[PDB]
């Protein structure tokens, strides 16, 4: 009936509201629209690419010139302890007078926003010391914007439509990813530190103006030809060195002194730049070297879920590395912005390893020729899978009935006046481990703890210089390098762990399932997503593979919370110098609803009042908006299509009834939403009201006491 | 009766009820048992 | 609402923990956790623990032993009232606790 | 014929029914002989009196009308009801019983209309029936 | 000393665990009669918490910062009896009930109305079944090696692939 | 409108026929006999998608599937 | 049975009228204390929501000792209006005062 | 910054809001 | 001074003006 949606004709000629919402989520599901060929359907996922890249870029220049137009980066670049970083101002016509006077901190004039993004600490380690630095960036990715938007354009013009062997040719891909898009990128980065973020943590100003008259190293470029590299490891920076001066600067430019620099407790600039020379060599040497292979190139979302699990796996990576080895200068000082970087890429890791599987079980349904795969690693996989979900079912019983035992076990215990009942196992194999890595605080007394030890010494070569650096910074109580552990952290990791069980056991049962089960035999010609199969047969609700990634989603949040409350309430302690409390409150779970929920939202729950109201307003008033919209989700999970459709067509008798309204009509027929769609309507807002809560205290909570 | 004994529910509900006052009375002699000594 | 009742009047449940107010404070999390375990049936429905189960019957066929009683899941209409029962038996109960361990306290 | 018209039963009620969409496309209606003056549910709320008849009503869904057939059927064994869907502003007349056959009675002459010749476990795959115009499930 | 951790019994904190505990019941000693019926419930509270801090001084555990006793399990035979001596205690006990009620299934399905006998329990099977399962890891040993411990995968119920 | 397919395992028992609420099915002459009868779905733009019929087919896995497509006035079961 | 459409949508009605005229006076009052306008919300500071029908019966149950149930010699309770009564140190009743924070809970 | 450095940002900025819609019209053919 | 105007364009004159544009795109037909 309708031109909208143009991907479905089916969905146009629905005459209900059901339309325009399955026509928003049916339309960049590009597998679906009507008519669309292989080599049609290729050449718009590569232009749809493209504009996704320009977001990204316009999305980073709106930060650059942002921060170079509102924020305070000049002002924080003299003295970052103590300078608050400014995000953008606050222009929010609402706001009465002694809210203006309440955001107008920082010293600054106008209300603005204290920024938790870590951009000027990643800035600043670059060599960007001025606001105008900061503009050049913003104006440069407004180009590699329009640069990409131009060739998304340019690349679905017939003469430059690329062919369909073309996106296939995967050895050709391999290859020149990893040699230029990985390897000479990381040559280039290494370009950018020897030649810009060396010399400008040395006092020298380095820029476009200059860069080609100027030396990163006194005589340097003969003795990387003649073979004489060791010259760049000359005179390093001494632990009295200031960052962004010359007192106390060194020369070299490619060193392995390892662990942090002292003042700003993070990596050294020199020790970075020869990290990205030798993962370029790697990349460069490994992109010259080009069944279940010709699977993976037939099915795209084959590809995009193993995408998505490589993704995932190195964004736990980055969040986990970032915050025990600090890489930009500063960052360490500002507890907030370190507790955000670690949950925000920590819960997007989290997004991304769920949506691998969720593809994947998509590829099972839409994509996985059962007859065309035979006795490979995939069919074997199918062949045995109900071995494998129930020992991933055994494992989760196993894991959570133990750990939540202990738990209800301390906590009793601790209740009854006598805490010396509690179960308490000291974490023996990650101390270890922490021993093998060097700390000498639990006196395990092997690798790198023990002096004599081959892993320290190595006669072979005498190469063990990363070993001086890296050991102060592990054994000095001022950072987060191998954290002290105990009892908490036992009971919080096998908690993590059940999640990460449990978690994947949901992902897997439904991948598994998806093709068919006893329940539902042909459950692969109904697709990925589908209602159910009706009260038959005992009752088939949640039947789809899709429900199974719905589940899923309540217990990553589930997981990525236990991590990210661990990881909050560990560091809090850390960061006011007072490690008893989590130490000892953490073993029973009294403790971390008394000393962490209630405690640490003391501050964050008076950021008004009816006495007054501070900076955390605004946090405060997210805290509580983020409670709502968790909860609204409730309402599609509990209650269901029926109540409301019945519901709905009274109200569709009152309109029609009532005259001065009879007289108006609707286009589109109202109706209740979906079964498929109050489970995602439901689960969305119940994620963002997780994720919001969460995020206004978290920030709060921190920035309250620092 | 006797019959009626050998139900699920009250069948599993008395040795339930011997299972816990053999710990009730286990915990009752022998306090505070952390470990085996 | 939440900062000068809910935050403020709950600071005698969770600071119990060594008293006779004790058994509050354990019910307080008791409830707790049966109100949302109650999610886990409200949020959910039968035709996943159906297939999850139907592994499960394989791995007590496997060792040869499954019952003659074939294992189910729980009706619709009773995973609605399991998700219900245990929804309002820890809700009450978190304000059952809530308001004892309160007023025996200051009042 | 639909014979209409034909009188309603007396009845004077009911909010729940035959609102703007009848007038604008596709009402149904329903035409029975009742052998008695007995009260009977309707599918919107519940009474009429069946009159002795030529009894008719018209319903909103085609669903309604057999709802409400199939009570004439068990309560008043009343078994010659007899549906329809209306002319310029309807679409077809005489829906049930399209033969003069109650469905679940087999009659010659009719065609199976929607048969598959296999089981469903012999159903090719979805990958098989990729980028084409066929259906997993037609045949 | 395994994680720095010294010995409870040398442990300055674990003592004064012992002193604060005393003093919040000496004081909720102090305003009852001496020879009322509280006085000798306070009394013997007492003495257990001397009965359970002279048991783990002497039962060579281990104490932090806080002076709690920790659990090592790498399982050393030092400290077996954390969690390997109760983990074959645990073992036999759990394969005693795990092995009955499997060998209780087996003998109820080869008969006439095997359903009804999952209500009902017949007392003469139930404790033939308990007869095989306190042998369980004898008995499992010969029903793995003679095969019948396990059912091939033709002859399990299984999904379409 | 949904599809209402039925497969070669019918046994005639006219059970899904009686079960559906807006008279979809009807049992028609067989030829692989010429003595038992096969459910069919002539009028598939009257289902609701109720899935009342599957419920009613006592053959150990469905002879007769619905499969829900495009929704209309008539499937969405509309009043209005 | 008949008019079922007629109560139920009215009782819809009814429910979302007093879903956004209570408790959006609470999303109001969350918002103007948060913009640091206090003198925008309803309060008793504030754009006033008396409870005029509430204070009234309050007035007419605490004056019936010796007017309209004469034989009384106090009122029904001190709920309403009268003195304060103290056994021991603590209150046992007190005149209950009604406000707009309770024409805010009243209406939710 | 300078006043002059904003609307000179302003003034590049349609080069991908032209873009933009020319490959988002494209994208929808 | 630019903060001013802009806020109320992309705040209430943009989003009032692509909803109007998504409405009649939706409710167009052939
Ligand atoms: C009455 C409630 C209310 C309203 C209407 C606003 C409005 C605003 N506040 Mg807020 N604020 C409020 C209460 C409110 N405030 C309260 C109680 C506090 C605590 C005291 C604050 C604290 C505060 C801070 C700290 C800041 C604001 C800012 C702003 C402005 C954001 C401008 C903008 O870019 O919007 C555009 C909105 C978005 C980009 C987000 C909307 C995303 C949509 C909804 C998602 C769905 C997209 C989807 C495709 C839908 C289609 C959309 C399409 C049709 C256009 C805007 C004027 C900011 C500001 O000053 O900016 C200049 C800012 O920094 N406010
Ligand atoms: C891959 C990106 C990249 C690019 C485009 C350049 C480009 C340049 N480098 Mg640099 N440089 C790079 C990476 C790069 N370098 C890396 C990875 C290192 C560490 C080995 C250096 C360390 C270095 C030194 C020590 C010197 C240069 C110099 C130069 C300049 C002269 C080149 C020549 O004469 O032959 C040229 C602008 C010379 C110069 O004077 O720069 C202006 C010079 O003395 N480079
Ligand atoms: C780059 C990686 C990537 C890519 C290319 C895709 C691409 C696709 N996915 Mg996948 N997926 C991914 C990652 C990715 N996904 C991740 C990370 C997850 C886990 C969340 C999933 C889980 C998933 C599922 C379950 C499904 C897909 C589907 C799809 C297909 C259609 C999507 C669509 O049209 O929905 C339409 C888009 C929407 C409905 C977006 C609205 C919902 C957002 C989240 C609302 C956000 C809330 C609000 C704006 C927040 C405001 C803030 C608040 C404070 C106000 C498309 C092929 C579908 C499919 O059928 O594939 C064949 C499908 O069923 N994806
Ligand atoms: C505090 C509340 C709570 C608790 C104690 C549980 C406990 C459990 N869940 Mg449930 N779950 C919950 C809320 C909860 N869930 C919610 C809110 C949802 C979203 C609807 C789920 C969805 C869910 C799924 C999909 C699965 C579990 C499973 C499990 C079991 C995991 C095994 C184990 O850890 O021991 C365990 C009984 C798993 C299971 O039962 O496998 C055997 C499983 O697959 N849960
Ligand atoms: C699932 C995890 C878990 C584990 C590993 C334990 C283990 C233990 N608990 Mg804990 N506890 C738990 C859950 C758990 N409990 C829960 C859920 C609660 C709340 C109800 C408690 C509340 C609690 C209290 C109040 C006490 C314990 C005590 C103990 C110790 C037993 C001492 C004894 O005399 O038994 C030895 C038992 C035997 C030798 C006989 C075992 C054979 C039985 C009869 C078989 C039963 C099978 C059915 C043991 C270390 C006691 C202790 O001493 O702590 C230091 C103690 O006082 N627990
Ligand atoms: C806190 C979570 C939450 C919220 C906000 C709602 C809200 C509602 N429920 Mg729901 N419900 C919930 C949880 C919730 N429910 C749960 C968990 C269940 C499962 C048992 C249900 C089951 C249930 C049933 C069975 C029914 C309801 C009904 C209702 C509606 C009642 C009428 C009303 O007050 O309208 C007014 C709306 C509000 C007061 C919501 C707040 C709106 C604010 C104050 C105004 C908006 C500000 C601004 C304009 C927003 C947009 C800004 C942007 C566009 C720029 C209301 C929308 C009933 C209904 O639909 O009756 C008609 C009904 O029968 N709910
Ligand atoms: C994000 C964009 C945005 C912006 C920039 C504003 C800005 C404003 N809102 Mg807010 N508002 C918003 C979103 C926004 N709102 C949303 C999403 C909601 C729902 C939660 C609200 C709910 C809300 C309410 C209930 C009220 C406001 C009010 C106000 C004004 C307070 C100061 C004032 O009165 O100046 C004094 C200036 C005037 C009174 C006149 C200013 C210009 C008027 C509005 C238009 C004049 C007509 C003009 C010629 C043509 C109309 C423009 C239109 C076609 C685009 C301020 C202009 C208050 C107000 O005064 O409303 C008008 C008010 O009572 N807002
Ligand atoms: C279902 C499905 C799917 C999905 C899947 C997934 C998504 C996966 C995931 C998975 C994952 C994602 C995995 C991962 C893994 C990893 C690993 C396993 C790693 C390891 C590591 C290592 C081995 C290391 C080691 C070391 C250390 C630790 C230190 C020292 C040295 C070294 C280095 C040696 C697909 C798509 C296929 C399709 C079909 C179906
Ligand atoms: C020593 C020790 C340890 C370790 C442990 C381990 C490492 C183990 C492993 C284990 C494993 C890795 C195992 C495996 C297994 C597998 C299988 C395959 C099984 C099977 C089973 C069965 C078959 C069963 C049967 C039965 C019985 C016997 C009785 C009851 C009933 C039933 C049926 C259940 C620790 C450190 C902790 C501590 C110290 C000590
Ligand atoms: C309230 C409710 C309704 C009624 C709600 C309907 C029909 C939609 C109401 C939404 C209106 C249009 C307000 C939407 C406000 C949103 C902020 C608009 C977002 C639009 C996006 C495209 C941006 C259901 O239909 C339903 C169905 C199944 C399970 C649970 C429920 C359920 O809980
Ligand atoms: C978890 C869950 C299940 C699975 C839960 C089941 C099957 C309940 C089974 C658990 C009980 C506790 C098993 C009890 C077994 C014996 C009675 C134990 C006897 C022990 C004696 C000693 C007493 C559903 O079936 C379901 C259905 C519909 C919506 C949501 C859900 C849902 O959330
Ligand atoms: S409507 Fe609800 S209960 Fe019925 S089959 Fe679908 S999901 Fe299950
Ligand atoms: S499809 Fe099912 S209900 Fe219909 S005749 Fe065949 S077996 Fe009977
Ligand atoms: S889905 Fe419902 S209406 Fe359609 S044929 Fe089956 S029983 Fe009849």
């Amino acid at each position: 009936g309708t031109k909208f949606p143009k991907a479905s004709q089916a969905l146009a000629q629905d005459p209900t509201t059901r339309r325009i919402w399955y026509g928003i989520a049916t339309a960049n599901d590009f597998e679906t629209n009507d008519g669309i060929t292989e080599e049609n359907l290729y050449q718009k996922i590569f232009a749809s690419h493209f504009g996704h890249l320009a977001i990204i870029f316009l999305w980073t220049s709106g930060n650059l010139f942002h921060v170079a137009w509102q924020g305070n980066f000049e002002q924080w670049v003299k003295d970052p302890l103590n300078t608050r970083p400014i995000a953008h101002a606050i222009s929010d016509p609402h706001f009465g007078q002694r809210a203006i006077e309440a955001f107008s901190q920082a010293g600054a004039s106008s209300p603005v926003n204290i920024s938790y993004s870590g951009v000027y600490q990643w800035w600043y380690t670059q060599g960007m010391r001025t606001n105008e630095e900061l503009y050049n960036g913003a104006i440069f990715l407004l180009i590699l914007s329009a640069l990409s938007l131009f060739a998304g354009w340019l690349h679905l013009q017939p003469k430059f439509r690329p062919n369909l062997s073309w996106f296939k040719n995967a050895e050709s891909r391999l290859n020149h990813h990893l040699g230029g898009l990985f390897g000479t990128s990381s040559l280039a980065w290494t370009g950018h530190i020897v030649h810009v973020a060396i010399p400008e943590s040395r006092g020298q100003h380095v820029g476009w103006d200059n860069f080609l008259q100027v030396a990163p190293h006194p005589a340097g470029l003969q003795p990387f030809f003649t073979g004489n590299w060791g010259v760049y490891t000359e005179n390093p920076d001494t632990a009295n060195h200031v960052f962004g001066s010359s007192d106390g600067a060194g020369t070299a430019i490619l060193t392995f002194l390892g662990g942090f620099h002292p003042q700003t407790q993070s990596l050294w600039l020199t020790d970075i730049a020869h990290h990205h020379l030798a993962i370029a060599v790697l990349f460069i040497v490994a992109g010259h070297m080009y069944g279940l292979y010709d699977t993976v190139n037939n099915s795209l979302h084959f590809q995009l879920g193993l995408a998505l699990a490589a993704l995932g796996v190195i964004t736990s990576l980055v969040a986990q590395h970032m915050y025990s080895i600090p890489p930009y200068a500063y960052l360490a000082r500002d507890f907030t912005t370190q507790a955000a970087l670690y949950t925000h890429h920590q819960y997007i890791a989290g997004f991304l390893m769920v949506g691998a599987f969720a593809h994947g079980a998509i590829f099972l349904v839409r994509d996985y020729d059962a007859e065309q795969n035979k006795n490979n690693v995939l069919a074997r996989i199918i062949d045995h899978k109900e071995a494998i979900i129930s020992h991933l079912s055994w494992v989760s019983l196993f894991l959570g009935f133990h750990t939540l035992g202990l738990y209800v076990h301390n906590d009793v215990v601790q209740a009854f006046g006598t805490p010396e009942k509690q179960i308490l196992i000291e974490p023996v194999f990650a101390q270890w481990i922490q021993s093998v890595h060097g700390k000498s605080l639990y006196g395990f007394e092997v690798l790198l703890n023990n002096a004599d030890s081959i892993t320290r010494v190595a006669p072979g070569s005498a190469q063990p210089i990363w070993l001086p650096g890296w050991l102060d910074a592990i054994n000095s109580g001022n950072n987060s390098l191998f954290l002290t552990i105990g009892p908490g952290d036992f009971l919080v990791h096998h908690a993590i762990a059940l999640g990460l069980h449990t978690t994947t056991l949901i992902l897997v049962k439904g991948a598994l399932d998806a093709r068919g089960s006893k329940l539902m035999p042909d459950k692969k010609d109904f697709g990925y997503s589908f209602p159910c199969d009706g009260p038959g047969r005992g009752g088939t609700c949640d039947i789809s593979a899709w429900d199974a990634f719905y589940l899923a989603v309540f217990w990553m949040l589930n997981t990525i919370g236990w991590t990210t409350f661990y990881w909050h309430w560990k560091h809090l302690g850390v960061w006011q110098g007072n490690v008893a409390q989590f130490n000892e409150s953490s073993t029973y779970l009294m403790g971390w609803f008394r000393d962490y929920l209630w405690l640490n939202s003391s501050q964050l729950i008076n950021g008004y009042n009816p006495f007054g109201m501070n900076n955390l307003s605004v946090w405060a008033w997210m805290f509580l908006f983020g409670h709502l919209i968790w909860a609204t989700g409730f309402m599609f999970l509990i209650s269901w299509r029926g109540y409301w459709q019945e519901l709905i067509e009274t109200l569709v008798w009152a309109h029609e009834r009532t005259p001065l309204a009879n007289l108006v009509r609707w286009k589109d027929k109202p109706v209740a939403l979906s079964i498929v769609q109050a489970r995602l309507v439901g689960l969305a807002h119940f994620a963002v009201g997780y994720i919001v809560t969460y995020a206004a205290f978290l920030i709060a909570s921190t920035a309250s006491k620092f | 009766f006797s019959k009626y004994l050998s139900t699920a529910p009250v069948i599993g509900t008395l040795t339930a009820f011997f299972l816990a006052g053999l710990l009730i009375e286990i915990n009752r002699f022998n306090p505070d048992l952390l470990v085996y000594p | 609402w939440l900062r000068d009742f809910l935050w403020a009047q709950a600071s005698q449940v969770i600071q119990s923990y060594g008293s006779a107010l004790s058994a509050y404070g354990l019910m307080f999390l008791g409830a707790h956790f049966i109100w949302a375990f109650s999610l886990m049936f409200l949020f959910s429905g039968r035709g996943y623990w159906q297939e999850l189960i139907e592994s499960i019957v394989w791995a007590h066929n496997k060792l040869k032993f499954a019952p003659s009683i074939q294992p189910r899941a729980l009706s619709i209409t009773q995973g609605r009232a399991v998700g219900v029962a245990h929804y309002l038996l820890g809700g009450i109960a978190t304000t059952w606790s809530f308001f004892h361990a309160r007023i025996i306290s200051v009042g | 014929t639909l014979n209409l018209n034909a009188p309603t039963p007396i009845f004077g009620g009911s909010t729940g029914g035959l609102l703007r969409k009848a007038e604008v496309e596709e009402f149904y209606s329903i035409t029975w002989t009742g052998k008695s003056e007995t009260v009977f549910e309707l599918p919107t709320g519940g009474a009429a009196i069946m009159r002795a008849g030529e009894n008719l009503l018209r319903l909103a869904r085609k669903e309604q009308c057999i709802a409400l057939g199939a009570q004439l059927k068990d309560k008043f064994k009343i078994t010659d009801y007899k549906i329809y869907r209306v002319y310029p502003s309807g679409e077809v007349q005489f829906l049930h019983p399209k033969d003069g056959v109650f469905p679940e009675k087999v009659n010659p002459g009719r065609v199976a209309v929607g048969s598959n010749k296999r089981r469903i476990g012999q159903n090719p795959d979805p990958a098989k029936l990729k980028f084409k115009g066929q259906e997993t499930f037609d045949s | 000393d395994v994680a720095g951790l010294i010995p409870c019994s040398q442990s300055d904190a674990f003592e004064r665990r012992l002193k604060n505990t005393t003093q919040r019941l000496e004081n909720r000693l102090k305003k009852y009669e001496p020879g009322s019926a509280p006085a000798e419930a306070l009394q013997k509270q007492i003495d257990k918490t001397q009965q359970r801090f002279d048991k783990y001084r002497n039962s060579g555990l281990l104490c932090g910062a806080d002076g709690l006793p920790h659990l090592i399990t790498d399982g050393r035979w030092s400290h077996a009896g954390e969690f390997t001596i109760p983990g074959l205690l645990f073992l036999y006990i759990a394969g005693f009930i795990g092995w009955s009620g499997r060998s209780y299934l087996q003998a109820v399905a080869a008969s006439d109305n095997s359903t009804e006998k999952e209500i009902i329990i017949d007392i003469p099977v139930a404790l033939q079944s308990v007869s095989k399962g306190f042998v369980w890891p004898l008995a499992a040993l010969q029903e793995f090696s003679s095969g019948k411990l396990t059912a091939r995968d033709e002859e399990i119920t299984i999904s379409p692939r | 409108a949904h599809t209402v397919k039925i497969y070669d395992t019918c046994i005639g028992c006219t059970q899904c026929v009686r079960a559906c609420p807006t008279d979809v099915l009807e049992m028609v002459p067989w030829d692989g006999c010429r003595a038992n009868q096969i459910a069919s779905a002539p009028r598939t733009e009257d289902c609701v998608g109720c899935k009342r019929c599957e419920s009613a087919c006592p053959t150990d896995f469905l002879s007769i599937r619905v499969y829900l497509g495009a929704e209309t006035t008539r499937s969405m079961g509309l009043g209005y | 049975l008949r008019h079922r459409d007629a109560i139920i949508s009215h009782l819809n009605w009814v429910c979302i009228f007093l879903g956004f005229h209570s408790f959006g006076l609470y999303i109001h009052n969350d918002t103007m204390r948060a913009l640091g306008r206090p003198q925008d919300m309803f309060s008793d500071a504030a754009i006033q929501l008396q409870p005029v029908f509430a204070q009234w019966v309050q007035g007419v149950n605490s004056a019936a000792a010796g007017n309209t149930a004469p034989n009384a010699l106090a009122n029904a309770s001190y709920a309403f209006g009268g003195d304060i009564v103290s056994v021991g140190g603590k209150v046992a009743m007190m005149p209950i005062s009604l406000g707009t924070a309770d024409f805010l809970v009243h209406h939710i | 910054l300078a006043d002059g450095q904003i609307f000179t940002a302003l003034a590049v900025a349609l080069v991908p809001g032209i873009l933009a819609l020319r490959l988002a019209l494209e994208l929808y053919k | 001074n630019l903060p001013s105007i802009l806020v109320p364009m992309v705040g209430i004159v943009l989003p009032a003006i692509v909803m109007a544009l998504l409405f009649v795109y939706i409710e167009t037909d052939e």
